């Protein structure tokens, strides 16, 4: 009941997938094997979300792995819950398509698209009812950016009436393993500002920088951050997932967070961050979480929330509190944070709670906000795009291929007309 | 020979179901089977030798929330099919609530309170509970009541609507679908109580001393003053009160019955055996300007009229001085054109305490729904909510492509508007 479809893209979704089954599967006590050994009924009520039942009471996600070429998934079906996974799911191509989108979206995607197509089309109207869609991807490659953002296009055509979401790993000028990752994310944004109606723009720029100075561990691997992704689009649907003492869902958040279409690009966080030392010192209270959560420093993306104001948030929980300790404090961070809040809409907050903890913790949280403090990264790589398009360069990679050259001016204008909105409530 | 029946729905109503329900069933004996080891008359419905099942409808898009019921302890006492369960929420949306998901499923539940209505001899009126946060609550109870008054225009139609808070707000549009939501209930309901989550709050944080109250602490609260209302009914009493002349002494006019509660007696266990609660004192405790259950002002705004239900072992000679008292209090004060403004109710049956319940066991209790001025001032404050955003066009595009026009929003607003100013007129 309210099911909802899981796709990949690139090496960051299919990664990003591998870990968000990790703990899923945890969250419900599955083993890799696809079968089910956890003890609780509330967590079995609702398998159904998720997974289409298989024979012999096992469980196997929708989790459409595709990708455009076969080195990620090779690696998935030997990683741990991997083969839980269909192979019919693992949608393979031949070339990665590399960083190009316009080689990843307009021909190699559509050579590849129908394959994809036909496969949501199967799980979609298998489904009883589906509360919308949902994918992992990143706006700097071509993979993720070109057919990924080519797929979701095609999806909302064919299922408009249905809401949507997607976990975008949005480029970065420190941490930037991608020379045209400007082109691939300006070009994918065009389509992201109207094809979907909740963005959460993630950044793999702050996720080294939160395990730095919170977690304080010597290795961050790329597993260490998805650890955190992982975990945190899990807190966003555990509201439909779980019982709750008030539940929030991916459209009754989305609703009351998007004031207007345009504006849906969001941060998300996740208050309890601790190393394994200096957990024990801290005792993790609801006014403690939620002065953790609403600071610059644990929200996970390339902003600054004190420059730019707050227009919607949320706090979607995960442990058995009071409602009391929650909203009294949420009144008094406005209070306190009165500035960095909109003064246009009063309580911007859109509290959610879940009776069940997640493993090993008694509480949780997690903090989708819709801020003006992403402002500065559209307008970071709206300057990062313009040098590179001033100077009419790695463009033949995508005209050669097809991308007329008038197309990158219509990106830019959006994306210049869209911090030109947020600029414009603030 | 009475049939008070309730329907609930969101999960405001739900969980007070739980709450309303745990309640009836302690009062009467009922095990959480349904089968007992006359007064469930009104409430429940016999059936066999001793099973007895209530007459309610857990009416609720969401089915994560019914699930808990027929996952829970009691699903072996509810009917199977009334907890009447949809596939997607109305995710707080009037218009999601109101036109769009609601033509999938008002053929489960009205011909299963039909079912219910025809089978009661004769009934007073149906117990509606939905909060105004915009999902079931707002839109999926406007067609709900509108399509009961077509069918039942007669019969009384209660509800209990928890309204936010201006101070705090659990969700975002809850200015809009307010606002919304008042068209029908003044249209339809024939009296629309109102509570607050942060007045509860406040009861339960100053008097009761709990620092983490839940939602299974104040609904069982609102379980007390909705079992206070129809306690008359549910049983004897030495001055009883019907829902049809309740509602006759708050509603001097028909468009002015949006009362308050209020709830005297809440005090902890070892907090009763130093404090002895007498009838002059809890009478006073309910005209506090906080004890009462909505964050508003009493001493600013004047009163109308009163249902005080004293209930337990009480006598009416200190029910008559006390309201001497309350009358020579210059802070309490009343309109000119109402002389008297005190209903009076009494019975034997004292208040049911929840096993391991936060209430305590007090030999008596008052519960009194005031009809005043003062709630003007809550709904002023939420009215600027709504301009203010709407004046910005702030959500309406979420409505407007469900279905609703513009004008709408600018109508409900009229509505509340003008309602506003009939507690200033009457006031004078
Ligand atoms: N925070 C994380 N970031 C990641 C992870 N994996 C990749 N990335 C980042 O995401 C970006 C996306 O790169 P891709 O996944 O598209 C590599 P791929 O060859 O599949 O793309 P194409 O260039 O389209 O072929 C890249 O700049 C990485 O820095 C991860 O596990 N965590
Ligand atoms: N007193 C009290 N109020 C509640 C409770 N749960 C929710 N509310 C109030 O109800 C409002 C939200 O409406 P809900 O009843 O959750 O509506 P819903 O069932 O979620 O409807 P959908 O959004 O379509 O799922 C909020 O403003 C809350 O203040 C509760 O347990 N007790
Ligand atoms: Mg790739
Ligand atoms: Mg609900």
């Amino acid at each position: 009941m309210r099911e909802i479809v899981h796709i990949q893209a690139g090496q960051c979704g299919n990664q990003i997938g591998a870990k968000f089954w990790e703990v899923i599967s945890d969250e419900h006590g599955i083993d890799p094997s696809g079968n089910y050994v956890g003890d609780s009924d509330l967590q079995l009520e609702r398998i159904s979300v998720y997974y289409n039942e298989a024979s012999s009471h096992k469980y196997v996600p929708r989790a459409i792995l595709v990708d455009l070429e076969p080195g990620t998934m090779d690696s998935v079906r030997s990683g741990a819950f991997g083969h839980l996974f269909r192979p019919d799911n693992f949608i393979f191509g031949q070339s990665g398509a590399g960083n190009n989108w316009a080689k990843g979206h307009y021909t190699e995607g559509a050579e590849l698209v129908d394959s994809v197509l036909d496969v949501v089309r199967k799980e979609c109207e298998n489904c009883d009812c589906l509360q919308g869609f949902q994918l992992t991807h990143s706006l700097g490659g071509g993979t993720g950016s070109g057919m990924g953002t080519l797929l979701i296009s095609k999806v909302r055509e064919e299922y408009p009436d249905r809401i949507m979401n997607t976990f975008s790993v949005v480029p970065s000028p420190k941490v930037s393993d991608t020379v045209v990752e400007p082109y691939n994310a300006t070009l994918s944004i065009h389509q992201l500002v109207e094809n979907t109606d909740e963005t959460y723009c993630i950044d793999n720029e702050a996720l080294y920088d939160i395990c730095f100075r919170t977690l304080k561990l010597a290795t961050p691997t790329y597993g260490d951050l998805n650890h955190l992704v992982s975990a945190t689009m899990s807190g966003v649907t555990t509201s439909l997932r779980f019982p709750g003492q008030l539940n929030a869902d991916l459209r009754k958040l989305a609703v009351n967070m998007v004031p207007f279409p345009r504006l849906h690009f969001f941060m998300p966080g996740f208050a309890p961050l601790t190393a394994r030392g200096s957990q024990q010192y801290r005792a993790l209270t609801v006014p403690e979480l939620t002065q953790q959560m609403f600071d610059a420093k644990n929200m996970m993306a390339a902003c600054d929330p004190r420059h730019g104001r707050y227009l919607t948030v949320a706090t979607v929980f995960r442990g058995r509190m009071s409602m009391k300790e929650v909203d009294e404090q949420m009144l008094a961070i406005q209070s306190k944070n009165s500035s960095y809040f909109v003064e246009w809409i009063p309580n911007n907050v859109k509290v959610a709670v879940c009776d069940i903890p997640p493993r090993g913790l008694k509480m949780s949280s997690t903090f989708i906000g819709n801020s003006t403090a992403i402002q500065e990264l559209f307008k970071r790589i709206s300057e990062q795009f313009t040098a590179m398009f001033r100077r009419k360069a790695f463009l033949h990679w995508y005209t050669g291929e097809g991308m007329d050259e008038m197309e990158f001016t219509e990106a830019e204008s959006n994306m210049n007309d869209l911090v030109s909105e947020y600029q414009q409530y603030q | 020979m009475r049939e008070c029946i309730s329907i609930h729905v969101g999960q405001a109503g739900v969980q007070i179901g739980n709450a309303c329900w745990e309640l009836y069933c302690l009062e009467h004996g009922i095990q959480p089977d349904g089968q007992m080891p006359d007064s469930f008359n009104t409430f429940f419905s016999e059936t066999g030798a001793g099973k007895h099942v209530p007459r309610a409808v857990f009416v609720d898009l969401e089915p994560t929330v019914i699930d808990e019921v027929r996952t829970g302890t009691y699903r072996q006492l509810f009917h199977p099919e009334q907890l009447i369960t949809g596939k997607e929420d109305a995710a707080n949306n009037y218009a999601r609530g109101h036109y769009t998901i609601g033509k999938e499923i008002i053929d489960l539940v009205l011909d299963r309170i039909r079912k219910l209505a025809d089978q009661c001899t004769g009934l007073q009126g149906f117990l509606v509970f939905h909060s105004f946060g915009g999902g079931t609550g707002s839109g999926f109870t406007s067609l709900l009541m509108e399509r009961l008054s077509v069918d039942y225009g007669k019969k009384s139609k209660l509800e209990f609507s928890i309204y936010p808070a201006p101070q705090v707000s659990t969700a975002v549009v809850e200015p809009y679908n307010s606002i919304l939501t008042t068209h029908t209930t003044l249209e339809h309901s024939d009296c629309a109580f109102m509570v607050d989550n942060e007045a509860i709050y406040d009861i339960c944080r100053r008097n009761l001393d709990i620092e983490r109250p839940t939602y299974t602490n104040l609904n069982r609260l609102i379980s007390q003053i909705v079992s206070s209302i129809t306690a008359s009914l549910r049983f004897d009493g030495a001055l009883n009160v019907d829902l049809t002349e309740f509602q006759t002494n708050l509603v001097p006019y028909p468009r002015i019955h949006f009362p308050l509660a209020t709830y005297a007696p809440v005090i902890s266990a070892e907090k009763a055996y130093h404090e002895q609660l007498s009838v002059a004192e809890i009478t006073n405790a309910c005209f506090e300007p906080a004890n009462q259950m909505v964050k508003c002002d009493p001493r600013h705004g004047k009163y109308m009229a009163c249902c005080l239900l004293y209930r337990g072992d009480v006598v009416p000679k200190d029910v008559n001085a006390a309201i001497a008292t309350i009358k020579t209090k210059r802070s309490i004060q009343f309109v000119d054109w109402c002389p008297t403004g005190f209903k009076v109710g009494i019975n034997y049956q004292p208040p049911t305490v929840v096993p391991g319940g936060d209430l305590a066991k007090v030999q008596r209790a008052v519960c009194m729904l005031s009809n005043t001025t003062a709630i003007a001032e809550a709904w002023a404050r939420l009215d600027h909510k709504f301009d203010l955003m709407y004046a910005k066009r702030a959500f309406v595009h979420w409505y407007v492509g469900e279905g609703m026009e513009e004008g709408e929003f600018s109508e409900a607003r009229e509505d509340m508007a003008a309602l506003e100013k009939d507690y200033e007129e009457v006031g004078v």
